[PDB]
Parts: C-alpha cells; structure tokens; sequence
C-alpha cells in the first residue's frame, strides 16, 4: 500500500460554510487566521478574475506555512494546476535564473481543451479495388474506390475508401490479416503489425503479432487533454515531428533548455484568445507556489517585479521562515523574511505563528493516526512534552522509530518506555547544538 | 593467489552492523565494534528504511573524526545488503559542470528508489547449426544446439531476410525474443573457435548454452526511478544512463513518472522498494543546496537520506551565517540527529585487532598494547595505517608477527599530523606561506 | 582538407569527399537511406 | 500444432532436427528421442 | 555580387604520421580490449540480464526489456557510432505512432491477467498531450504547434 | 638520445636488502628517512591487498619530493601503472573537479593482458571468396622468405574490400584484431603501365608469419572512456562523425560498477591480470576544499589505487576556504587520512654530491674548485640554483674552449643569472618603478 510522506494528512483548510475556521479539520489544527486568510486565497484563485496577486506565508521554521499551502492544494484539487517551486530552482546551468521564474509562471496556467478522436481500426480481411462497369475514355480500367474489410472482436465490417489509399497501403506493407488504424479526422492509415491469430503459423517469424482489438471497427470518443502554456511554449520551441535534417539533429544532440522569447509567449498568447473565444479551450489559472523565496537572487526578487504585475500571470504563493537576513546577491543588504522591501511591499503576507503545547499534542495524534501508529495517553503526553522542549518536526518524527522500537519489543502500540528510549537514541537540533559546543575544540 | 579489483579498503572488516534480533548491538560483531548508542540508532532506522512505509525521513549521524561515522553508513549499507538501493554520495560530488546543485540532488534522490517490475518472457538461445530455405514468398528452417538438444524451427518471410541481414553463419551462438522477433549473436561457439585463423575486428567465443532452448519465465527486475526519468528524457535518452549527459531534466517528465508508478503501484504491476542516499561529508552542500533538501525530504517518493559531518558550530557555505554541524536549523529539525562517542582504549584495542584480522596480520600483545596506546595519544585512524607499514617492515625484517620493535621503527618513518605540525614549525619559514 | 603523401590516405580522403558511405551520406540527403530508396520512387507516386 | 509426444497438450514450439517431430520442451524432447 | 572565394593550401600530413603518428591505428590491438571488457558486449547484456543468481539481484541493463532494444541492438547502438543513433531514431519515429494507437485505445484488465509490465512500457514520452502522435491524432492541439 | 630532464637521474630509491638507505644510490643522496619510507611504501603497492591508502611528502621547494616520488616509480618499474597529476589539472571547463579525482583515480589501475600478437605480411597471391554465394575467404600471401594461404573470416574481406585490396598488393594482417593495412602494390608489376597512381613496394624480406608473445597495459580508465561514450567507429570514411564534437563527460558510478563487474569477470577467467598502481598528486595544497572533502569518499573505496600527495606550504589558508588556516594547505580532517612522509633540508655537505650526480648526468666534466664554488653558491641560496647553473656555465667553458667547468665560467654565470633572493633585494630598491 502507499507510502506516508510529511504532509499526507493534510486534505484541505477545513473551513465552515461562513468561511471561518475550524479548531481542527481536513487534518489541519490552529493556524485558523492563516487559515482563514488562505480561504480568502481560494476563493480568489476559484475566481479566475485575477492576476499576479501575491502572497507570503511568513513564520518561523515548523509552523505550517508549507502544510497551508499544499492545503490550497487540496480545496482547489486536482483540474487546475497548482505548480510546486522551491527559491534554489532558479540555479540553472543551462538556462538564465529569471527565465526559470517565467517557465514556472507559464506552468501555472493551463488549457482544458475538447477534441473527438476518431479511429477506424481491425485485422485488414480484404483490399477490393471496387472497377466502375465502364471506364472513362481512353483507359485500360477505373476504380471508384478501394473496398477494405476489417474486423474486431466485436465484429466485421466493409469500409469504402477513396482511390488515394492504395499507395499508403504499399508503402505501409499491408496484407491481409495485418492489424492497422485509419485517423478518421486525416485519412492516413498505419499498421500495427500481424493480428495475434496468425502468431503459431511458424515457429518463428521477425515481428511482434498484436492482440486482435475489441470495440467496433469505427470508434469514437471525445477527451478533454490539459496542457500548461509552459507545455505549448515547449512544444513551440523545440518541435518533435521529426521528418527534416534540422529536427532529426537537433533530438541527436542534447536536448539543452533555451531563453525562450518574449515573441514566443505573445504568439501562444494570440492563438489561445482565440481558442478561448471560440468556446474550444477553457483556460484554468492556477497557483505557482515557491517555498523556501528567500533563495532567490536579488537579480530573481527584482525580475517578479514584471512578472507578478504582468496580467497574464498565476497566484503566486511564497513562503520563508527567515527573519531580517541579508537579501541573497547583496553583501550589506538586510530585510524582512530575507525578501527586498520593494517586493515585499507587493505581497499579501499572512502571518504563520508557534504552536502551544496543547495543539502540538493534537497535531502528533493527528500523525500517529495516518502515519498508521497507534499510542497511549500517557506516551503522547510525554510526546507533546518533548515537543514543548524542541520543535514539531522532531516530536512528530519520533512516532515511527517508536513504532519500530515498540515493535521489536513485542508490543502492537507505543508506550511510555519507547518514547523515552528513542529520545535517548535521536538527538535535536537544540540538544546537539549543546553537544558541539561543549566539544568545540575537537570537531 | 589471484587479486580481485575490489580489495582491503578503509571500512573492508565491516560485513553489517551487528545486532540482535532485539536491536541489541553486541560489543564486537560483523567487524564492528562499540558505538552502543549510535549502533542501536542505526539499527532502528535499518529497520525504518526495510519497512520503507513513510518517505522523506532522515538521519545525520554526527561526531569527531575517526569516530566510525562512515564506518556505520558502511556496515549499515551491507547489513541492507544488495536488492534496496544504497547510492552512497560524498557532498562535494553534487557541485556538476553542466546540471544544478538542485538536479544532482534530484537525480542523487531519484537514483535511490527501486521499481521493481515482473516481466514475462520467451528467449531461445543456442549455436545455430545450419540455415536452410527454398528459392523461389520464401519458406525456411534453421537449427539451434545447446548442450542438451539439436532442434529446428520452421520460420517466417521476414526472419530469413532478418538472419540474411544480420548475416549469421553456422557455428554462431544466438537469441531471439521470440515475441519481439529481434535477433541477437552472442559471438562463435568455442568448439567453432579454430575454423578461421585470422578473426574480423570484433569477434568473440562463448561456451555453448545449455538447459533447455526455448525458456519461457517470468523474471523480476529492479529499475532504479531515476532511470525511468532518463530514459524519457529524450528519444534515445537511455545513453546518458552511462555517458552521464543527464542534463537538467524536465520537471514534467519526472511528475509524469510519479504518476505513472503510482498508477502501476495501484493495479500491482510493479512495486516501490525505497532505498537510502548516504550523502557523506554534508557539510559540504550549500544554503542553496540544503534549501532544496528542505522540499525534497517531502515528497511522497523520497529515500531514507543518511548524512555524516565532523563539523561544530560552523559556518554554513555559502553565507556569514553560523550553524550546529555547518547545516542550516530549518533542515536540522528536518534531520533526526544521532550522535557518535570517542573510543575507549578497550574498543581501540578491539578494533586494531579486526582491522589485522582484515589484513591477515599477526601481532605481539606488546604490539597491540603500543599501537593501542598510539592510536589513542593520536587519532585512531593513524594507528590503523602503522599495522601495514608494520606488516611490511616485519616482512622486509624477515619476521612473521610484528613486535615492539617494528612498531617504533614504523612510527620514525611515518608521522601523524601533530609530529608533522610540530617538525613543519622548527623550520617554519623554509615552507611556502605561514 | 588534409593532404597526404600515400595511396591509402588518398583512398580515405577521396571516400570521404565523395560522402563516407552510401548509408551515411543518403541519411544526411535524405533523411534516411529507406528515405532515399522511397525519394526515388516516389517520383512516380500520386500522394508521397 | 501441438506436440508430438502422446501425453502433451502443448503447442508445438519447434521440431527434432535428428527425428522430425514436433515438440513443446526439453521434456519432450528427451521422451520423443527416447522412444524414436 | 557573391561572396570572395578562398581556399587555403590543403594541410600537409606526412607519410610517417599517417602510418605510424595515428593512436586509432598504432594502438588498434589495445583498443579491441577496450571493445571486449566491455558490459555492452551482447554475451554480458545475456549474462546480466537472464542468468542472475538472486530472485531480487541488482542488474543493469534491466531497462532493455522495457525500452524496445535487443541486447544487440544496444551493442550496435554503443560501437557503431552516430549512423547506428540516426537509423534507431528514424525506426522509433515510425514506431512511436504504432505505440499511440495501442496505449490512447487498449484499456482492458491489465497486460497479462491484471499483472507484469509490456515491451515499450518505459516509453512514457508518447502519454503527453503534446506528443507528436497525439498532436498528429489531435488536429485542435496540431494547431497550437505551429 | 633522451633529453636530460630535471628528475632524469633518479633511478631508484637505492635502499639495500634490509631497507636501509644507502648514503647515495641510484642517483640519490642523503634524505634517508624519507627513502626507507618510501622502501615501506614500494612493497606497499608490490604487495597489492592495498585500496586507497595514501601518503603524504611534506617538506621545503627544493627538497625531492617530487624526486623521491618518481624514485618510486623507479622501484616498481613500467609494469605498474604510476599516473602523475598536478592538483591544478583538476580545475577543468567539462568536468566537475570531483569527477577529475575519480578519472585519475581509474588511470592508476591497470590491466595487464597477454596475447600472441600473429601478423602475417606479403605480397597477395589470390584472393578467393568461397546460401550461395559467401562462406569464407581463402587468402594467398607471399615474401622472400616463401608463401602461406590464410583462411579469413567474411569480416575481415570486409576490410580488404573497404581497403581496396586486389591481387598483387602488399597487404599486413593483424590476426588477433583484423587490423588490415594495404602498403602499396608488390614492385613485380611496377610496370603494368608505365606510370599509374599507387606506391609500388618491394616484396617484403622478411617471414610471412610472425608470432610475439606481447603484454597489453590498459587502466580501468581507458575502459570507462572507451565505453561511456559512443564509440566513434568511423575510421575517417563517414562525414558523420564530423558533426558531434567529443568533448569529455561527467561518466556516472552506475557504469564503473558495471565495469567492475566486468574486470571481476575477465580476471577470474584469468585473461588478465590486475597491477593495482599509484596515483601522485603533486602540488596537492592546490586542490579546492570540495575536492579534499570528495577524497573522504575516494581514499576510503575499496577499489582505489595508492595515492601518494606532496606539499611544500607551510600553515597557509586551505584553498577555496577563504579563511580556514591549515598545516600543508591540506584540510586537518584529510591530513588525518593520510601517512606523512616529512622530507629536510640539505647540508652543504649534501649538496655538492648532487651537484657532482647532476655534472655527470648532465654531460659536464667540473673541475673541483668549480663544484666547490658551486656548492659554496648553493649554501647561499638553494640547491635548485645551483643544479641549473651547470649546463649555462659547461656551455661557456665550450665557448671559451675548455672542455670543463673552472671557478672563472661559474662566477661569471654566478653574475649573468640572478637567483630569487637576488632579485628579491632588486625589486626593494628599485620598488617605485616597477
Ligand atoms: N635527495 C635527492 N637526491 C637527488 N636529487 C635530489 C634530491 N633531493 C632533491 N633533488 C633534486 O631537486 C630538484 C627539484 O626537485 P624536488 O623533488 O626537490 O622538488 P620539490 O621541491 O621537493 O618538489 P616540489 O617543487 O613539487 O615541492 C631535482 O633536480 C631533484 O633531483
Ligand atoms: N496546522 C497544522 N496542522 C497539522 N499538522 C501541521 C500543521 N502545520 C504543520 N503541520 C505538521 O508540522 C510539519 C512542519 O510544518 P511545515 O509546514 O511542513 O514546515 P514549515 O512551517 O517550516 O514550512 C508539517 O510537515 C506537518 O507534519
Ligand atoms: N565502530 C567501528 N567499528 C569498526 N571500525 C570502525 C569503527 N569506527 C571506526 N572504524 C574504522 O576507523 C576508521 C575511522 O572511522 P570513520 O567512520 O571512517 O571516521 P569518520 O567518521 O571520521 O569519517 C576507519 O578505518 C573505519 O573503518
Ligand atoms: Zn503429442
């Protein structure tokens, strides 16, 4: 069965119907004014309405800025893009660090576009060039169209095509009992390979037989296929049709990342108004979220100046745990949350704040029940006094060493013993740094 | 007598970690020795890493040098054994000339998480003894041997033109898939090996195969998930899988990959066995560096990371700023911390000896007492180069178990950073610089 | 263009200049040497 | 096809290149030249 | 007008260097053992990747049974060079379309009684929208690819 | 003959059959407890159980470090692989520095492989080609010393199909490898037309058939770069191989250990053999600390070669640190891995015995008077200086017709050629207008 990751209880922000929140739902406790801020984030990316509207979810390390905004995640769900970041993504090699920002900011924003495939595809069980009765003057015989029968495990049946044909089907080297598909919307026919009845006619033979299709020999359906603007501007700047010398050398070489031009996202964005327009593509914005912002360069922070106020772009979500650190690029310069004052004055920051006891000791039981462990009273207790000595990400993390722990000792829950030996086991952050002091010297 | 590449290197003695069913660490045992502590840590998250149910878990074993902190990564990557990925990195090999410090991690994660996969087969496999076809469609026969049978298959259109492309000739040694049809030489069956006496530029003689000739089986095969993004990377993209031309991959191949497995995970047609990356030497990583770990220790396919680091409160690279263990807090309470202990004289003692049982080396007890008191007025990690040179010169002494003697003669020709230190300050000027 | 002094080097330089191998000089022409086999043919084809 | 060799449902895989019958295995095989 | 049109005297090697000076000649010998340890040698891709000692054993080239490439066909795409990669990229831009129709219409069950993985199954980069079958399949999104 | 290169009389280590150093041998003198060492390290590497143990030459410019490491050299003679590196060659524009470490790593393992090299000569009698219409090739050949028919494969025709053989030309068959070579047409039909476009060769005088026992040396290296990459395959005759430029590569771990497994193979069937070898590292205070932080890995790797390093800084800042002081300019955490070899200072007493090793290797013949002055000189300033007056001062005394140096050629060289801490005083005087 799945495995558990840091975040997998969190299923949404748990709000009311009024938009307040909850003490503890969607397997998020406290937070609830950031909570209900990212509610009032939801609801604007539910919108559609706007455009590069920011926020900061700022405060300290372990107090759940990423788990809210995974959380958006989970109440916008799966049918528009949410686009994950960390600040250090910028660091390219092969591509400038503003250019990685606006790859990031076309990925958050997706086409839903409507299309009907539909196929004509069996085993091939005749071709019957159809003759007219007389042929036209001055010819030997004339055909009206091609007759090819195919079938399927639901059937056959005749389908009559035009004279054309017959050329791709010598240069496809048809015959009968091959299996081949003809693209309704185009007309041009493929093979797949010999159907798998004929697969014992020898004991070898130097093709793969394919398993006879089933469904009729005309199918349909309409799909609805979502790509980002970043998919379309890939798609545009390095084509994958490969039939020229250009394309067939340029997919032999490395397929190297490139500064795609400011025209290019112009042209993607001329044609998808169209499509927009013409009821074909609905258009789904959707979320970049960057943890860790206070990575980025003074050269990246001064780029999102355009791109948060560009009119095209996404919600963006930052999120930073440090305090008046030097911005990055920079020898002297100190601000807020490690971000330039001049962007931080274009970002809805939402404050994120330290748990108390008695809602660490709610946030570990929240764990222990999803990460699959079940623990005493008295140990959770103990638990959530660890994490009022430490942090979160420790108390929380002791839970499965415990577990293995209680495990081995022949016991199917934690008990008391077991949380007191992996604390003796698994040192902190807080209580190594202690430890390194007292030995400075030596290391 | 014959010298196998693979030989007697710093961790060699190490064959696991050696506890108790209990996770009860015994004071000597699989060629380690002490660390109680840390050793039953090591066996708590050994046994994490087998259940492989949760992701993104990790532990920074911390302590001085010469404190066994690679010596329990090392045993506990063979006490893991092979069949769960262990991609053992040290810090500075992630700094690539032509991928991001945020890539050669992702590719370091990616390349410790094993797919494993059944895959149904038939193969034939054997010397083909002639090919025989009529002359006109062609119709055909040709006979494959293996050492328990001469056998013949009637074949198909396009395998004669296949065999007579790929110009096979009797005596060669061959496989086909049977349900792909492609065909492989292996090479000319040795029995064959003298019916030419000057060979084409590539040639190559194999033993004939044996059993039966058409085995048909399932196989099982573990692909590392890194390769899975690879090999979409581009359309021959399973070539960088060894030249190392990896560069930077698309972010959405390797979610396509994520979902794809998932997908496969649910319908049961392969399984995810999570494995370690050991990063060795951490410290060495940048901010930027650790603050990409931050995220990636979070994704719900990530390994069981290992780190190891023998700073104090330090300077993290890449900044002013000074940190426990030269990494940043917001990913060490990330880490689960388990701290190594300095050696007493009693596990020095016992593993100097493990080291000679290593080596094959015999030495006086007045020998192991000096060298035991040497590896404990200077670092451990000296004593145990001393016991070869001692090897050595007890050889080259003509002796057989190396004495006092050999041991005070080993300690005059090699010295230990502090005698080198002190002898370096008594003509200090005479050196370049300081 | 390299010259040299040996009947051989000439042999490989002159292969060379004419285009190394039919393989290899139709699969830049042409696009592939099965390419080059159709591009002949296709001259007489209605839809190529 | 199937196998030559009386007690074997198997498809025919290849044929003995000494006797001549169709066969499915190495188990066949044997039991086909031990009899021809 | 047209360009001003140069050419240099042609670079004199001499006939000592052409025979002897030459590491791809005067060092042939050596350099088939190069090619004979090497694991793309098809007897090593056999030897790795169907006679394992484990159930579970950690092989390379485990990949070619998912990837559509014989173990020869890895050895001649390693030691014949750039015509071996051109040729195999133009037989996988034919079978790339063939490998579309299958994985956009088979739905059934699973590959073989709900269990094991297929041939192909690694070539994922068919599955995007934008692929050039799909695209090719899809003459809406063709359109979006200018 | 060979050119007098600044190492080129050290011939050994000229210990005696106790490992005790001789007072000058083997081009060496004095320096003995740096030279019994480097005695324990020879039968270190001789002995081969050995993986990835290192040594450390410590000491002032101008006091053999670099000598006493290609003594070793020397000791182990050509059969086992000694790769030299500068530390400053590891700062490449196509690499990252951690995979330049592991390159010359794999340069200093070798294998060492043994064939009968089989070359048959002559002039070609006939060649006659033996399905239809292909089998085999019968070849006839033809010397002064008689004639032979060869029976090769279809691959090698082949080859005398791509080189343009017919009957009549002056063919060399490589019968191990196929190595095929036209040399022109047999002088016989010099005069089939009067003047044609081929070299005409006479037939050749020696024997038709030529065995060699001969030894392959091939590092694990070669195998990796020959492998990792795509090989070219295009022997000139393909304009394909024009295009792709073959820069060098990041080649990954996942390869070498397919190599290993390889190698494993190959010397288990005793094909070959391996010569584990050293790795020296001159001037290692000039690799960066990311690069000494990887060497935590690669000294500690059961596969790696004998790394011998050499230093002449001083407690100077660690490279790359850009603050952190360190005895040799090497990181304490790497110093402690490592057997330090300390190397002194020469006394007069030993300098004229050098200068006198160098006269006589170096063609000179000097006067006594002369290499008293020298060696007065070389008390004054450094051995090095002193060493390089020599051939300027015998080349003088040539001009001057004298066939040895006298006190007169090297006082004047002494006034024509300043030393260091000659100019040192130069550039205090002269301080404003340079
Ligand atoms: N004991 C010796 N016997 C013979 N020659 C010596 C000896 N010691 C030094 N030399 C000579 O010193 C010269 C310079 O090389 P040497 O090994 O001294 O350089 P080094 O200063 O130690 O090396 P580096 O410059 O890398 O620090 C060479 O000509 C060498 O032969
Ligand atoms: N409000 C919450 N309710 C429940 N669990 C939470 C909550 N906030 C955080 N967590 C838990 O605490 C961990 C630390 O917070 P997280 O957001 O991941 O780190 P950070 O605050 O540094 O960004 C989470 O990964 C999750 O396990
Ligand atoms: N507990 C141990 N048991 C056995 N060998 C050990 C143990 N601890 C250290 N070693 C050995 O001692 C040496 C130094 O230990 P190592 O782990 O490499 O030090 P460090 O943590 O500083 O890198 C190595 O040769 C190692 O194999
Ligand atoms: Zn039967």
């Amino acid at each position: 069965t799945q495995r558990i990751a840091s975040h997998s209880h969190v299923k949404g922000l748990g709000l009311d119907e009024s938009g307040l929140a909850k003490q503890a739902a969607s397997g998020l406790v406290g937070q609830e004014n950031a909570r209900e801020a990212c509610g009032v984030i939801v609801e604007l990316i539910k919108s559609k309405k706007m455009a590069g509207r920011a926020v900061l979810l700022a405060g300290p390390p372990g107090t759940g800025k990423t788990a809210l905004a995974l959380a958006i995640a989970q109440e916008l769900g799966s049918k528009v893009p949410f686009c994950p970041m960390v600040g250090s993504e910028v660091y390219s090699t092969e591509i400038k660090k503003t250019e990685v920002l606006m790859e990031n900011f076309r990925r958050a924003i997706g086409l839903r576009i409507k299309e009907t495939k539909e196929v004509y595809e069996g085993e091939v069980t005749e071709l019957t060039p159809c003759e007219t009765e007389n042929p036209m003057g001055g010819y030997g015989k004339t055909i009206s169209h091609v007759i090819i029968g195919l079938k399927t495990a639901k059937g056959t049946k005749q389908l009559k095509l035009d004279p054309s044909i017959f050329e791709s089907l010598q240069k496809e080297r048809v015959e009968a009992g091959d299996v081949i598909y003809i693209e309704a919307n185009s007309g041009a026919v493929k093979r797949q390979g010999r159907c798998d009845t004929y697969a014992t006619e020898f004991d070898l033979e130097a093709e793969e037989y394919v398993p006879l299709p089933k469904g009729d020999v005309h199918k349909k359906k309409e799909i609805i296929q979502d790509v980002t603007l970043h998919d379309l501007d890939v798609a545009n700047a390095r084509p994958q049709g490969g039939q020229d010398i250009l394309s067939m050398m340029g997919q032999l070489m490395k397929p190297k990342k490139t500064e795609i031009t400011d025209k290019l996202r112009g042209e993607i964005n001329k044609v998808v108004n169209k499509y927009i327009d013409q009821g074909i593509a609905e258009l789904v914005p959707g979320v970049l979220f960057v943890d860790e912002v206070h990575m980025l360069d003074i050269e990246c922070f001064t780029y999102l100046h355009r791109a948060l106020e560009s009119s095209i772009a996404p919600i963006v979500i930052f999120a930073s745990n440090r305090g008046n650190c030097v911005i990055r690029g920079t020898e002297d310069i100190t601000s807020p949350h490690g971000i330039p004052l001049d962007l931080l004055d274009r970002v809805m920051i939402i404050r994120t704040m330290l748990y108390t006891p008695q809602e660490m000791k709610q946030i570990i039981k929240i764990r222990a029940q999803t990460e699959g462990i079940n623990i005493s009273e008295e140990a959770l207790n103990h638990l959530g006094e660890i994490g009022t000595k430490t942090t979160l990400r420790y108390s929380v993390q002791l839970l499965t060493p415990a577990n293995l722990l209680a495990k081995i000792n022949g016991k199917d829950s934690i008990e008391k013993e077991h949380v007191e030996e992996i604390s003796e086991l698994f040192y902190d952050a807080k209580s190594s740094a202690k430890i390194l002091a007292d030995q400075q010297d030596k290391y | 007598d014959v010298t196998r590449i693979e030989r007697i290197g710093a961790h060699s003695h190490i064959r696991g970690l050696g506890l108790d069913d209990a996770l009860e660490p015994r004071q000597a045992s699989q060629g380690m020795v002490g660390q109680l502590a840390a050793r039953r840590a090591a066996g708590v998250v050994l046994e994490m890493i087998r259940e492989g149910k949760i992701a993104g878990r990790a532990v920074l074993i911390a302590g001085q040098p010469g404190t066994g902190k690679t010596a329990i990564a090392m045993g506990m990557a063979q006490a893991l054994g092979p069949d769960t990925p262990f991609t053992a990195i040290a810090g500075s090999e992630i700094f690539s000339l032509e991928m991001s410090k945020t890539e050669a991690l992702t590719q370091a994660f990616r390349r410790s998480i094993g797919v494993r996969i059944k895959e149904e087969t038939e193969i034939i496999e054997g010397e083909v003894v002639e090919i025989q076809i009529d002359r006109p469609s062609k119709v055909g026969k040709l006979t494959l041997k293996t050492t328990e049978m001469e056998t013949i298959y009637d074949l198909g259109t396009k395998m004669i033109e296949s065999l007579t492309k790929d110009k096979v000739q009797a005596g060669d040694v061959i496989t086909i898939d049977k349900a792909t049809g492609k065909i492989s030489k292996l090479g000319r069956s040795f029995t064959r090996a003298r019916d030419y006496d000057a060979m084409g530029s590539q040639t190559k003689f194999v033993q004939c195969p044996d059993g039966e000739l058409q085995k048909r089986k399932e196989v099982v095969h573990t692909v590392s998930l890194h390769e899975i993004d690879v090999i979409n990377s581009r359309t021959q993209g399973f070539l960088a899988l060894f030249s190392g031309d990896t560069g930077e991959i698309k972010s959405e191949v390797r979610e396509q990959i994520n979902a794809k497995v998932a997908e496969w995970r649910e319908e049961g047609k392969a399984e995810i066995i999570p494995g370690v990356l050991f990063i060795d030497e951490v410290h060495m990583l940048d901010i930027e560096s650790f603050s990409f770990l931050n995220r990636a220790l979070e994704s719900d396919m990530a390994p069981v990371l290992i780190m190891a680091t023998n700073r104090g409160i330090t300077r993290i690279r890449g900044t002013s700023y000074q940190s426990p263990h030269g990494i940043p807090i917001d990913l060490l309470d990330r880490l689960l911390i388990v701290s190594t202990t300095p050696y007493s004289e009693k596990d020095t003692k016992q593993i100097l000896r493990i080291r000679c049982e290593e080596e094959d080396v015999e030495m006086s007890e007045d020998a192991y007492t000096v060298l035991t008191r040497i590896g404990l007025e200077t670092s451990l990690r000296y004593a145990i180069q001393l016991i070869t040179a001692a090897s050595l010169v007890c050889r080259k002494r003509k002796g057989t178990e190396v004495q006092v003697d050999d041991i005070k003669r080993v300690y005059s020709l090699f010295l230990d950073e502090s005698r080198s230190t002190q002898y370096m300050k008594e003509y200090q000027d005479a050196f370049l610089f300081n | 263009d390299s010259y040299c002094n040996d009947r051989s080097a000439e042999y490989e330089r002159r292969v060379l200049k004419e285009g190394g191998s039919l393989a290899a000089k139709q699969c830049l022409l042409n696009g592939a040497p099965e390419l080059a086999a159709d591009w002949l043919n296709r001259r007489s084809q209605f839809f190529p | 096809p199937r196998c030559s060799v009386p007690g074997c449902p198997h498809p025919r895989r290849y044929a003995c290149s000494r006797t001549g019958q169709a066969l499915c295995s190495l188990q066949c095989y044997r039991i086909n030249l031990q009899m021809r | 007008w047209s360009p001003f049109h140069i050419s240099l005297k042609p670079y004199h090697i001499s006939k000592f260097i052409y025979r002897h000076g030459q590491i791809r000649v005067f060092n042939h010998s050596r350099d088939r053992w190069l090619r004979v340890l090497s694991p793309f040698a098809p007897d090593y891709i056999q030897r790795s990747l169907f006679h394992r000692k484990g159930i579970n054993e950690e092989s390379c080239f485990s990949f070619l049974r998912f990837i559509d490439i014989s173990p020869a066909e890895m050895a001649n795409l390693m030691l014949q060079g750039l015509l071996a990669r051109w040729l195999a990229l133009f037989l996988s831009l034919k079978a790339s379309y063939r490998l579309h129709q299958l994985r956009s219409w088979g739905a059934p069950e699973g590959e073989s009684h709900q269990r094991y993985l297929r041939n192909k199954d690694f070539l994922l980069g068919v599955n995007f929208p934008l692929s050039f079958p799909n695209l090719c399949s899809c003459p809406l999104l063709k359109s979006l690819v200018f």
